[PDB]
DNA sequence: ATCGATGTATATATCTGACACGTGCCTGGAGACTAGGGAGTAATCCCCTTGGCGGTTAAAACGCGGGGGACAGCGCGTACGTGCGTTTAAGCGGTGCTAGAGCTGTCTACGACCAATTGAGCGGCCTCGGCACCGGGATTCTGAT
DNA sequence: ATCAGAATCCCGGTGCCGAGGCCGCTCAATTGGTCGTAGACAGCTCTAGCACCGCTTAAACGCACGTACGCGCTGTCCCCCGCGTTTTAACCGCCAAGGGGATTACTCCCTAGTCTCCAGGCACGTGTCAGATATATACATCGAT
């Protein structure tokens, strides 16, 4: 099924969680959509290099392995899901 | 009736959230715009459920990393409410376009 | 001592750390000392995470090591926390601070 | 299938290091996954070395300047000391 | 005398195929030289991690074409790829 | 040569040698040597002519440092890929902020 | 004449962002990394070549570190940059703890 | 020494960086910052030149350096 | 000031399911041999780094006014925090399907390797043109009126 | 608005040395041929990703209230900037010495490859105790009166 618009489903209080955990004791109102982009374009960049993994495997479904060798290759390697 | 004065709550969600380790973003929301995110790259494409955890768990760090610089940056800015300017100024100090 | 890691007194083994070196495409040529070097750094790195583990689960009066301790001993080890500060750890979570200005007066 | 993995050696070490610890089996995932990374780190800086000396061998000595240039200053002189405590260990015997 | 190579011939042809009326220096000599190592050990190095990745033992041209989609700007590796695959198509025609 | 057969102006076979004595595979596919070098002299085809603009914009008729600074600064996408490099003698390009200029 | 406090400072970055030149004299910076050099290992020998390259790499960081600097002291409302600018640059970009 | 870095050195390394005014401690934090990069880049070409077994710091070893801290350098052919 | 409410930490039962151990199997490690190339080592050449000296000279250093900027104090309002009833839909959980990861057999073409040959490109040398540099004029500014 | 005053852009002449082209040849790239095995492809399968549906309830949400800080303003005070003058040591040119970079030739010995053997190591099964949960209470503390 189509989907749309789903970057509204990381909702206000989540980002307010993700900012308290971050430390940051005032929220304004404006952060709450600049985070949501900022977050897309945290994932375009990641699910980009991921899908080209799993493009070249000749698979379809992208593995946490794909992500764990996207992530390693944008400098921000994850630990816990195998390597 | 009981108010707790502006900031003590907040201060108690920080401490709460800073001791607990479990994922911030809810899972199928952020599952949904995950295969959003992917839908425009390769259609008909299936993840792993380990490959959307580490999605979010990749995403979530890189947000409070991102916070925590934010953070930095209104404090520098002898404020305590970040901003989006604190965001992009981090986001471009980082060495992020 | 068959072992390779027995005659260099070492849980790691020797063996694997050979055949990686060798069918990973690092050189032509692998000595024979190398493996037993690479396994006894790795050795020591890993006991020097779980020592402070260890530590930091027992100040949380845990028998088992989870990710949270494994978090705490690379983000409270400032050279550790060097060698480790580009890695994301999953469940891990973050140190807990807060700045001295957010704190009330 | 056969799915090579640290889980045993870490273990050891956990053991050596803790007698009565235990570790979760996402920690040992974590565990497992930090020593291929630090194995990788190593390995690809002790073979840019060796191409950088024109060399077709890659011997203790890279290693142990590889252990130096990745690791920091006082993790790096006990890995080193703990490395060629272990070759010379090696070829006594 | 050590014969040290580098890529200075093949920069300055490409150089008078893009500018003919148009010189280089040896300092940006020196720099094309080093841009065009570094680009080559980037994508040499990640072809190598996909080989590796996939547990095949052949760095093949569709290891390239990847390794040149992940490190290249989204315009820049399209224009890279097709390049790529043009000059792919144009040598294997050829025998 | 092989280069003449895909019409390029890099060496395939000096590719085909790094690729083989750089140790990144155990054997070397025939098209990868040609693949690479392709987008070996696309990506300096694109830095030399920005480079070539630059230097005709400056009055110049030889590249230097400060040119090839200024191409791979000014194109967004190769100040993406070259982000993280510093190009000796290659200087900055000039931008002052809005507030520090005189009101 | 006179030229108002703050002028002579334009003139100079435009002069100063259209040139080459190294704004580190060459003995002074190859004396400095001598210096440094002795205390990691005594009796060494610096090409001409590598002290140039270091000169350059060491003016390139701090041309970066300058202009993050810069876009944290206007961020903070100000023009001139302090040492916070600088410690709060470097905590963001990842140096500094 | 480190006091070799000039103040009108760190004012014009200022300038380019696009600084219209400078604090009179930032000429100090300055000379820490650059003082700090060299020891690691020095450090790292160090270890280089030991292991090749030279007593020669060559500008190769630098570039390696500068690599190695993700900070490439082009124009020494690296 | 004493007092009340709300949140946290805790004491303990309870139940679980994730973890440590037993066991079997087989694949990858260990050992012995061979032969081949790569690396250690002594000689040698000779480049390039280090070192000193003078001169003129750009640049670093030092001192002053002040003028702009930073910092502190203060007032306003608004928007962000906190609370609370409401609705949203996330989360858990049972069942079903099948696309597709994963393993396996084959045989094939594609790559390594070795021999011979040759010309592509590297090194060295020589030439002159582009850019370094310098002086007079326009102007484009910058500041005071 | 409008005045003069420096800095800088602009332009012509000069000059110099490094880039662009040519000669030699050397050594690695091309070509032809044989062998071996990596993997591409067809098959089988069976794990798990997707899809669904329902009951539960945690979480999101929109609004009411209010008050704490973001922001603008104003005042002060000070501290960098601009500029001029004295100082200084960077810089360039030139020669000397010699330390060690790099190359060559030789030789040894260290490791790849191969075969045979067998035990560590992984997959699976199973008992059980470290830990998560719901519930009841003592304790801290932050705020209204």
């Amino acid at each position: 099924k189509v989907l749309r618009d789903n970057i509204q489903g990381i909702t206000k209080p989540a980002i307010r969680r993700l900012a308290r955990r971050g430390g940051v004791k005032r929220i304004s109102g404006l952060i709450y959509e600049e985070t949501r982009g900022v977050l897309k374009v945290f994932l375009e960049n990641v699910i980009r290099d991921a899908v080209t993994y799993t493009e070249h495997a000749k698979r379809k479904t992208v593995t946490a392995m794909d992500v764990v060798y996207a992530l390693k290759r944008q400098g921000r390697t994850l630990y816990g899901f195998g390597g | 009736p009981h108010r707790y004065r502006p900031g003590t709550v907040a201060l108690r969600e920080i401490r709460r959230y800073q001791k607990s380790t479990e994922l911030l973003i809810r899972k199928l929301p952020f599952q949904r715009l995950v295969r959003e995110i992917a839908q425009d790259f390769k259609t008909d494409l299936r993840f792993q459920s380990s490959a959307v955890m580490a999605l979010q768990e990749a995403s979530e760090a890189y947000l409070v990393a991102l916070f925590e610089d934010t953070n930095l940056c209104a404090i520098h800015a002898k404020r305590v409410t970040i901003m989006p300017k604190d965001i992009q100024l981090a986001r471009r100090i980082r060495g992020e376009r | 001592a068959k072992t390779r890691s027995s005659r260099a007194g070492l849980q790691f083994p020797v063996g694997r750390v050979h055949r990686l070196l060798r069918k990973g495409n690092y050189a032509e040529r692998v000595g024979a000392g190398a493996p037993v070097y690479l396994a006894a750094v790795l050795e020591y790195l890993t006991a020097e995470i779980l020592e402070l583990a260890g530590n930091a689960a027992r100040d949380n009066k845990k028998t088992r090591i989870i990710p949270r301790h494994l978090q705490l001993a690379v983000r409270n080890d400032e050279e550790l926390n060097k060698l480790l500060g580009r890695v994301t750890i999953a469940q891990g979570g973050v140190l807990p601070n807060i700045q001295s200005v957010l704190l009330p007066k | 299938t056969r799915k090579e993995s640290y889980a045993i050696y870490v273990y050891k070490v956990l053991k050596q290091v803790h007698p009565d610890t235990g570790i979760s089996s996402k920690a040992m995932s974590i565990m497992n996954s930090f020593v291929n990374d630090v194995f990788e780190r190593i390995a690809g800086e002790a073979s840019r070395l060796a191409h950088y000396n024109k060399r077709s061998t890659i011997t203790s000595r890279e290693i142990q300047t590889a252990v130096r240039l990745l690791l920091p200053g006082e993790l790096a002189k006990h890995a080193v000391s703990e490395g060629t405590k272990a070759v010379t260990k090696y070829t006594s015997a």
